[PDB]
């Protein structure tokens, strides 16, 4: 159910990446704005190509996200539980959160039921491992930075609107 | 020199019959895998299996795309071999041999054993008449829009006698 970096042909990070102070009180949802995927083989393609984009176009040290969730319902390991992401391009947020990126574009298209159910298991695993505070807030990247067009994903965020930890 | 056949590193056969090359070949294209390197038969075999899956399952190609790969253990991992057209350099697969260094060589050099393996592989190709005596060698980036084979690896092969900018 977790696809490790090695399984998606991850490039090793360019330089050292800072550790997060754990546990985090904030988990942030984002779209990848890539094409989506419904099988591990295609999700792997999506994630590996996003890593290149993030490193080579965005000049990040690594894929921008802690975890990525594919339409197949698998969790793709990005920077993982312990390393600071680069999802908000803002050190205040990035140093105090984990990011879950949803593989696809979700302005009008909804995530799959698999994507939503594994998010529950992923959040629970994080709480159990001491990575996420029991009283965490789960929120949309777009709520935090309304002006950022690439964070918009109305159909994704609407899917979490009734969850108890959602803000 | 060790060349491990597809079966010997635990890989799959081609999905269908591949196109054969006219021998001898006088173009070689050096790439890297842009994933993690490896220092042992076990780890390098693992890396090459993942590469094969990426090429056959994620891209949907008929086999691993390289003719050969070179591991940080100093072993050569057979892909399509000398006699078949690869899927490594678009527009240049026919009439070339694609060799990939296992790893990412953007800011780190390939290791002593990896470089030695590649030199021996090329000399073996000339000796067997798979390659011309005056074959031209290129970095992937000269033929395709890419970082491959990585700046540090590219700087090394640019000083090899067969290197060409034509
Ligand atoms: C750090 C780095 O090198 N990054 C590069 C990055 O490198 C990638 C990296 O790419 C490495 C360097 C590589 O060696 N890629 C080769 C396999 C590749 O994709 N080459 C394509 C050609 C593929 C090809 O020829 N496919 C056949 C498929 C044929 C299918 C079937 N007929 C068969 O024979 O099986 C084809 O289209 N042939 C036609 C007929 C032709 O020759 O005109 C090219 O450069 O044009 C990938 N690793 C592997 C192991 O595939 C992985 O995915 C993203 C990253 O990590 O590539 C992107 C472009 O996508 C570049 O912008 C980046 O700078
Ligand atoms: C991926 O996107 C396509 C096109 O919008 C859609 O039809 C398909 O159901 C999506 N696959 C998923 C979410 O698994
Ligand atoms: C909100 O989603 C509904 C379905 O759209 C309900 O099924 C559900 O009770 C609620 N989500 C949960 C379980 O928190």
């Amino acid at each position: 159910d977790f696809v490790e970096r090695q399984q998606w042909l991850a490039q090793p990070p360019q330089k050292e990446i800072p550790d997060l102070e754990l546990p985090v009180g904030l988990v942030i949802a984002l779209p990848t704005n890539s094409e989506n995927c419904s099988t591990q083989a295609i999700c792997v393609l999506r994630v590996r190509l996003l890593q290149t984009y993030d490193i080579e176009s965005s000049q990040k040290c690594d894929i921008a996200y802690n975890f990525l969730i594919g339409g197949d319902g698998n969790v793709y390991v990005g920077r993982g539980w312990n390393k600071m992401g680069a999802h908000m391009n803002n050190i205040n947020y990035d140093s105090q959160s984990l990011s879950f990126a949803y593989i696809g574009s979700f302005k009008t298209i909804q995530p799959s039921a698999k994507q939503l159910s594994v998010t529950r298991l992923l959040l629970e695993r994080g709480v159990k491992l001491g990575k996420i505070a029991p009283s965490y807030r789960f929120t949309a990247s777009s709520k935090l930075m309304p002006s950022v067009t690439d964070f918009k994903a109305d159909a994704l965020y609407a899917s979490f609107a009734n969850w108890t930890h959602w803000s | 020199m060790v060349i491990l056949k597809v079966a010997e590193w635990g890989g799959r056969p081609a999905k269908r019959m591949l196109d054969a090359q006219q021998l001898p070949i006088n173009r070689v294209v050096i790439s890297h895998t842009a994933a993690e390197g490896c220092e042992s038969r076990e780890v390098c075999s693992a890396r090459v299996n993942v590469v094969q899956s990426f090429h056959m399952d994620s891209w949907g190609w008929d086999h691993i795309g390289y003719n050969f790969l070179v591991g940080g253990d100093g072993r050569v991992y057979e892909g399509r071999g000398w006699d078949y057209v690869g899927a490594h350099t678009k527009g240049y697969n026919r009439g070339s041999i694609g060799i990939s260094f296992i790893g990412t060589f953007t800011t780190r050099k390939p290791n002593e054993r990896q470089l030695e393996a590649c030199q021996l592989l090329l000399q073996e190709g000339v000796r067997l008449k798979k390659l011309t005596t005056n074959y031209r060698l290129y970095g992937h980036r000269q033929l395709s829009a890419t970082e491959s084979p990585g700046e540090e690896l590219y700087k090394i092969i640019k000083k090899w006698p067969h290197w060409s900018h034509e």
